[PDB]
This record gives structure tokens, C-alpha cells and sequence, in this order.
């Protein structure tokens, strides 16, 4: 059976925002 | 009658006249390929005797000339197949040959009419085999089933049964352990059943009976001569491609293509083994002397689409997967390829439809449950992502790609801690593989992007790391340690990491954002 | 060794169990029912083991049966089994001819037989015939005639060699009566060897050793199941066929017919019988299932052509035997039934041609129709090298003896020429032929007659002439003028009354008539 | 294989000049 490759996790928008919280 | 086989009518038995002239010369003929003398000699015999036998060697000779409609008339003519169950098979065996399924239903009955031994197939085995083609072709799948394990039950020796079960996967993984362990080998030989029960659970599921199919395999390499067999070598080379030891595959695989050319079973293997390791030019090769060769056979598309694949030309894959499962839907590897292509494409549905499709034809193994749980991870359905990943799981633990998608899955969630474990564990794993390094990556990318999530950035930093080593050119693996690195408040090189995902993907949104606030 | 067949190495010697006795039980029962997966699966394992040249052989077969012929040839070629084993040289030899490799074929085989009792072929037999075949497909016919032939000296059961001097007419009538006679029956049994030739004979012309023929089907017919033998059957109707006795010859065609449906030689006999006959109706009824059935045959087209022949749409016919002829070029009566269209309609080199082409294929017939054409084109010369070539044939054919007569008549001989109008109708009272068309040979006598100024015969012949056609103006004048000579104008006058209102131009009648005005 | 009607002779101007032969 062909393989595929491993899902890969990504930076989010929703990442930039959890860090803007550094307040 | 129906407990004997075309041995007890051989001319040969006189070895334990002209009419027994005649029938040896016409034997002969037959075996030899002289179709017109053995037609000419058989049809002189047959006039003399009227006997039965001679019938239907008769209309053997009618069968290799591929003139079925006149030995099912011979066979007709006096009510042979009344009298002669090897007539009775010969004639449903035309009408088969003919397309006529009542009438050779009307021949052999809708179930088993018989409800000692001369070394060959029992005729009522390939009679219930007939039946089973017949049944086949009425798309009766749960009737053709039934009436072709009878084939098998009745005589052990009916491997044109088995090979219709097992190759029309009208079988769970369970069903077939089951029918061969059941099976009664005296029909074979009562003092060497265990010869031939090895060599039918060489053709079963690797995973399931994994003890079983240990000393089966140790059984017949014990055997002189085996060691070199095309399906014992695959057995080996199955469970070496479940293990993801792909060089392994390759070494016993490309052994078996040169002492013999001609076999095509083993190509699945091999097309899929020199994907995973990118070899262009040997699937480019293969695939063209294939098509010169075998442009019928569902195989040669195969390798046509598996090369589009390393060549990332996903219309013409697709194109040549469809092609191929078409021409033998039965097929398990070109739907495989099939879904890929669409996946790839962003077609999660068709993906889908060719997936499950696909898990019918793989039905037993874990990898059909693999690709449906990451699919679903796309739409995002995480319950029902995570239902089919829970289920490749309960069938086989031990695939890195496995460990990663339940690890994408815990990361969805918010189990971080769970998360690093599978993914740490998938990378235990590929170590022990023989896979291609580059694609995992994602999987070291993913840990670091736990790790951050655990505001552990010094771990995380070392996993982005690792995951940017394998994969040259990530813009999100760059945004990714950036973002680390103005969480440790050192916003200089976070900078320097922004420029580059910048310069692979000038556009990005957040990677703009990302350094619109670390001017610091 | 070569001398043996594919019975010595068969599994079932073993009558005269190990676990590779078991599998090549196996293997082999499974190939005889034709269950191909199961005997590759089997054949290979059996291989594996022993490594013998016969189980490779048998795992060869199914590959073949498979039509797996390349990969055959592999298996036997890969490890110089071609040359440990005479049935592996055949088999590979074999395969190798099926994928047209002609060169390689003679490679195993050697370009001349190299080797110059089990029930079987002599595999050194079936390797010449294999040799003929070659040969054939390199288009050296004299090699593959000489190659097959070897073939029958070597075993007499290689009716395949046989089969194909025959059928390919690669022999004279008479260069295949020799073979049969000197073939050593003993190949097939020393006693009974009168059986097997006389089975032979039967394939053989027939006109040509009448005697051996005639001792041939009278052993054969006193054998118990052979009267329904389609090979014994069809010798006795193209005997009967020969005889003009097409009522007869359409008796045993149409038995043929309804008991063995599927066998296809019997139609050139059964619908060249039913022209003469005249049957329409089954002519249309035969031909339109046979498209209908058989579109791939020469045959059916034959058949269609043959129909538009009893209705005289000539045009058409010779479309269809056009038609029937480029399908299959080697197949005689096809130029027959194009030759007479053209005779017909009144075009003689194609007709010739057809003639000519014709005669290759196949007997007095075809060189009694080109004889037949030279006459209309009134080349008397050609016309009798033509109908003597055809006479050393038969000398029984009523239609030929017609042709002679009137070739002896054209040259003056009429004496010679009313001895052979006489025995025209004379074999011709013997035959089951329709009768209006010897009106022509009733008149011919009646003219040959009157040249020798002997003229009650002619009135007698004459008048027994139109008696079978009635509608026809030149046998009137015929008549007339032989009133003239007996000096009796007023009979002349009633006759040349009856031709002109015929034929009213006739310029002939007209002339012949006012002279006989008194 | 397929027959043919045999050859018919037929009457002749030089029939007729034949029988003014009268004289």
C-alpha cells in the first residue's frame, strides 16, 4: 500500500493572538 | 461419481485394445497441442463406443479450441451430462464459458446437490467452484461465498476457490484463518496437512495470527527448495512492509524479479517501496517495459500512476489509479493510490469515498483506518478522526504514522502531555524503520509545537530544530521558532528566523504580524 | 528419448505417494480442468522442490493454456532444459513459434530433423511438424512440404502434418495418394494398420485410385458406429458429388447438418448441391443465419453469393464471392462462384483469371471451366489442352464429354463428336441432374447430325431438344434448316414461324425463311 | 464446388450459305 506523509501541525493566527496576551 | 476427479477417466489408467489405441493417441494429441488430430482421433473413438468418457474428452479438445458453444453441445446432445458428472462440469463449464447463467445453474443447481480419492480435485469441489462464478456474475456475492467455501470444505485441493475468496475479498481477515484452520487436509494427504495448511496461511492476513504464521514460515523454509519461492519470499516481504523495513522489502523483492521476470504479484510491494525511497528512475523503468508488455493487466497502471507519484504529476496519477482500478475493481493498491491523489488535491470526499472503498478491499489491516482518521482530521472531525485512529490502533501499535496522527489528535484536544508522548514514540519507531527520514519533520516539528504549548521552549526550540534539519525549506517551521524565541523574549532572533519564512513565502500574514511586533 | 511422447512423462506412469506424487496428481487433474490458478500454483511449488526438467515442462503447459507463452519459453530456456529434455525442446519450440520469434524457433528445432513406442506422438514428429510450420511463415514452401512429410514418415499419427499438406493443397492428388501408401502403420499398430489407412484415404481425391478408395470405405463401414462419422460421410458424398448425384450427396450433407450443427466443411458440398437443385428457399433460409452466425467465415459469403446465383442477381453474387475470396484466398470454391459470374456476364480474361487462380486450390472441374471459356472466346487450341488436361482426370463427367463434343464438332470430326454427345447422355441418364439444361446437348447431337447429312437422327435429336426447354428460337432454325435439306419448305415455314415470333429480329430466322417461301 | 450448363452449338450464317450449296 503507497504511504502518505505525517500530518503536520502549523502556526495559527489564532497562535499570534495567545501570544499578543503577554500583558 | 462426483468424488473423483479427470484422473479415474484418464486413457493412463490402463497403466494398472484399439479403442485404447485411439485414446492414447488422442491424449496425447491433446497434450501436445494438436487440436486438429485430437479432435479427428477423439471424434473416430466417440463414434465407436458412445461411452461417456469419451464424450468428454472430446469436448475438452472443443474447450482448448475455444469452441464452447459445440462441446456444450456434444455434452448435450444425449443427455451426457445425466450420466457423467465430469460431463456435468465440462458442459456448465461452457455455459459458464458462454455467459448462460441460468442454464448453468439449471446444470449444477442453486446449492450443492451432493449436500473416495484418485489424487485429484473432487468434482463436486469445482462444481460448487462453478457455481460460485456463476453466483459471481449474478453479483449474488453472499451466495458466491458460500457456495465457493463449499468448494474448499469438499476438497482442500480447490484452490481456485481460495484464490476467488481471498482475491475478491469476499473474506474478513477473521473468515480466512478461520476456513483454512477448519479445513480438512486428509482430502490433500491426512499425513502431510500441514504442508499444504502453510502454504494457504502464507496467503492470509500477517498481523492477526502472527504465531500461526511463524512456524508456517519456519515449517517451509525447513523444506529444500522452498526458500526461493515467490510466495514464501512474500509472506517475508509483507510483514517486512508492515514493519516499515523497506529496504528489506526491496532487497528480497527486486531478488525475486530477476530469477522470475514474469511474476506480478510481487510488484505492489516493489512499486510501493521504491515510492517511499523516491527512486524516479526505477519506477519510470518498470512502469514502461510493463506497459509494453502487460498493457491488459490492472498492474501496469499501477506503476504508471505510483511513478506520477514521485514525480508529483497528481492529474496523471490520478488518471492512471482510476485506470487501473477500473479495469480490476478488486484492486486494492491502485485505490489506495486513488484516495492519495485526491487527498493531495484537497478532495477530501472523493478521498473518502476511495478510502472506504479501499477498506473493504484491505479489510484486516490498519492503514485503510489510518488514512480515513487523517482525512477527517482535515475537515476537522476530531471525534470521528480519532473513532478510525482508535481502530488502526486496536489492529496494529507499531507504525511511527500511526503514533503521529493520534499525537496531531491529543494536540486538537488540549492534552499536550499525551501529545509528546505519541509523538515521541513515533520517532522511537522510525528509528527502527528503514524509512525515508525527510517526511517525519513534520512529526519533530510537531513535538516542538507541544513543547511550546507547555511553554517548555527550550525543548521546543531543539524540536523545531530538528524538524527544520529534515525538510530544507519550511516558511511555518521558521515562523514557528520565532515565535519560540520571542516567548524566551529574545526578539533578535526571532527576527532573523522571520526574514526567512519572508523569503520562502513573501506573502504569509502572520509571519508579517510576527515581525511587525518584534521590532524591538 | 525423441522417440517417446508426452505420456512417458505424464504423473499417471506412476500407476505402473510421495508429497511431489501428490502434487503433480494434483497439479495435473487441475490442468485438465482447466483450473489454471490452482495448476500454476501447484506447478511452481513442485518446481521449486525438484527442479525437474518434467515438472518444468507441465508448469509450462498451463502457462501456455494461460496463453502466457513468453513467459513459458523463459522457464524453459533458462537453464538449458531446452536441452535436457526432448518435450521441453518441443514445448519451447512451440512457444516460440506463437509469438512469431521465427529465427529462435529454428535455433531449438535445427533447420533439418536432427534425429534421423508409448501410445503417443513421437515428439521427434511433432518437432517437424513444428518445423513445417516455421518454414510455412517464412514462406519456403518447398522446406515446410519436405518438413511435414518427415513428420507423417516418422509417426503416422501426426494428422496435424498431415492436416496441413491437405488442407493447404500443398500436394498433387496423386503425391498425396503416395504418401498415405508408404506411411509405416506400424507407428501406430502393426496389426490394425488397415484401420488408420484407410481413415487417410478418406481425406485423399477421389478420382484417382478408385480401387483402394472403394476397399477403403468398405472395411470402414463394416465397423459399428462409423456410418455417423462425419469424415466417412463427407468422402462418400463428394464421391456422389463427383457422379452428379445431387439428390444423394444433399441426403448425407443434410444428415451431416442436423446431427454435428457446428462443423462448417460440409457447406461448400451441401450448398453447391442445392444450387443445382435449384432451392431457392433454403439457399436464402441458410445464408441469412450463417451472416447471421458467422459473419468472420468465407463460408457464409459463399453462401450468400450462391443464393444470388438460383436468382440471377450476378452483379450482387459476384460481390459477395468478391467478398469471400479476400477474406480467405486459399479458399477454392470462392473463385469458383467469381469465375462464373463472370462467365455469366459475359467477361472472359476474369473469368480466366478467377479459373486460373481457382485451380490452384483444389480435379477435372477446374481445368474443364477454363477449357469451357476458351470456347466462347473461340480458342480452339487452348479450349482442348484445357478439356484433355481435365478428360486424363475423369473421364465420367457428362458436362466434360458435352464440352469435347463440341470441340470435336468446331474442328469437323463429327463422328467423334456424336460419340461423345452420345455418351453425354448416356452418363447423364445415371446422374440425379436437372434436365433442361442437357436440352443443349440434345440439339448438339442433333447438329452434329445434320453435318453428316444424316437427317432423321437430327429431327430425333433436335426435337428432343427444345422438348426439355422449350422457349428457344435457335433450335426452330436449327429444326427448320434440316427441313430444308429434306426438302420439305412447309415444315421449315411452320418452324421459322415459331423462332421469329421468339425472336423477332433474328437475322438468321429471317434469311433461312424467305428461302424456303414456295 | 459450383457447375455450369454445357456449351450449346448454334446456327450459322455459314449454316446458311452452307445449305445455298444447293447447286
Amino acid at each position: 500500500m503507497l504511504r502518505r506523509n505525517p500530518t503536520a501541525i502549523q502556526i495559527t493566527a489564532e497562535d499570534v493572538l495567545a501570544y499578543d496576551e503577554e500583558k | 461419481n462426483s468424488q473423483l476427479s479427470t484422473l479415474t477417466i484418464s486413457p493412463m489408467t490402463y497403466l494398472a485394445s484399439r479403442e485404447d489405441y485411439l485414446r492414447l493417441w488422442r491424449h496425447d494429441a491433446l497434450m501436445q497441442q494438436q487440436y486438429k488430430c485430437a479432435a479427428f482421433v477423439g471424434e473416430k473413438v466417440l463414434d465407436i463406443t458412445g461411452n461417456p468418457n469419451d464424450a468428454f474428452w472430446l469436448a475438452q479438445v472443443y474447450c482448448c479450441t475455444g469452441d464452447y458453444a459445440r462441446a456444450k453441445c456434444l455434452l448435450t446432445k444425449e443427455d451426457l451430462y445425466n450420466r457423467s458428472s465430469a460431463c456435468r462440469y465440462l458442459a456448465a463449464f461452457c455455459l459458464v464459458k458462454l455467459y448462460d447463467w441460468q442454464g448453468a445453474l439449471n446444470l449444477l443447481g442453486e446449492t450443492n446437490p451432493f449436500r473416495m480419492q484418485d489424487g485429484g480435485i473432487k468434482l463436486e469441489a469445482s462444481m460448487c467452484y462453478l457455481r460460485g462464478q456463476v453466483y459471481t456474475n449474478l453479483s449474488n456475492f453472499d451466495r458466491a461465498k458460500e457456495c465457493y467455501k463449499e468448494a474448499l470444505m469438499v476438497d482442500a485441493k480447490c484452490y481456485e476457490a481460495f484464490d476467488q475468496l481471498v482475491s475478491n475479498h469476499l473474506l474478513t481477515a477473521d473468515e480466512e484463518w478461520d476456513l483454512v484452520l477448519k479445513l480438512n487436509y486428509s482430502t490433500y494427504s491426512k499425513e502431510d496437512a500441514a504442508f499444504l495448511r502453510s502454504l494457504y496461511m502464507l496467503k492470509l492476513n500477517k498481523t492477526s495470527h502472527e504465531d500461526e504464521l511463524r512456524r508456517a514460515e519456519d515449517y517451509l523454509s525447513s523444506i529444500n527448495g522452498l526458500e526461493k519461492s515467490s510466495d514464501l519470499l512474500l509472506c517475508k516481504a509483507d510483514t517486512l512492509f508492515v514493519r516499515s523495513r523497506f529496504i528489506d522489502v526491496l532487497a528480497i523483492t527486486t531478488k525475486i524479479l530477476e530469477i522470475d521476470p514474469y511474476n506480478l504479484d510481487v510488484y505492489p510491494l516493489h512499486l510501493a517501496s521504491l515510492h517511499e525511497s523516491g527512486e524516479k528512475n526505477k519506477l519510470y523503468l518498470i512502469s514502461n517495459d510493463l506497459v509494453d508488455r502487460h498493457p491488459e493487466k490492472a498492474v501496469t497502471w499501477l506503476a504508471v500512476g505510483i511513478y506520477y507519484l514521485c514525480v508529483n504529476k497528481i492529474s496523471e496519477a490520478r488518471r492512471y489509479f482510476s485506470k487501473s482500478s477500473t479495469m480490476d475493481p478488486q484492486f486494492g493498491p491502485a485505490w489506495i493510490g486513488f484516495a492519495h491523489s485526491f487527498a493531495i488535491e484537497g478532495e477530501h470526499d472523493q478521498a473518502i469515498s476511495a478510502y472506504t472503498t479501499a477498506a473493504r478491499l484491505f479489510q484486516g489491516t490498519h492503514l485503510p483506518y489510518l488514512f480515513l482518521g487523517m482525512q477527517h482530521m482535515q475537515l476537522g472531525n476530531i471525534l470521528l478522526a480519532n473513532e478510525y485512529l482508535q481502530s488502526s490502533y486496536a489492529l496494529f501499535q507499531y507504525d511511527p504514522l500511526l503514533l503521529n496522527e493520534l499525537g496531531v489528535v491529543a494536540f486538537n484536544k488540549s492534552d499536550m502531555q499525551t501529545a509528546i508522548n505519541h509523538f515521541q514514540n513515533a520517532l522511537l519507531l522510525v528509528k527502527k524503520t528503514q524509512s525515508n527520514e525527510k517526511p517525519w519533520a513534520a512529526t519533530w516539528a510537531n513535538l516542538g509545537h507541544a513543547y511550546r504549548k507547555l511553554k517548555m521552549y527550550d525543548a521546543a526550540i531543539d524540536a523545531l530544530n530538528q524538524g527544520l534539519l529534515l525538510s530544507t525549506n519550511d516558511a511555518n517551521v521558521h515562523t514557528a521558532i520565532a515565535l519560540v524565541y520571542l516567548h524566551k523574549k529574545i526578539p533578535g532572533l526571532a527576527i532573523t528566523h522571520l526574514h526567512e519564512s519572508l523569503a520562502i513565502s513573501p506573502n504569509e500574514i502572520m509571519a508579517s504580524d510576527l515581525l511587525k511586533r518584534a521590532l524591538e
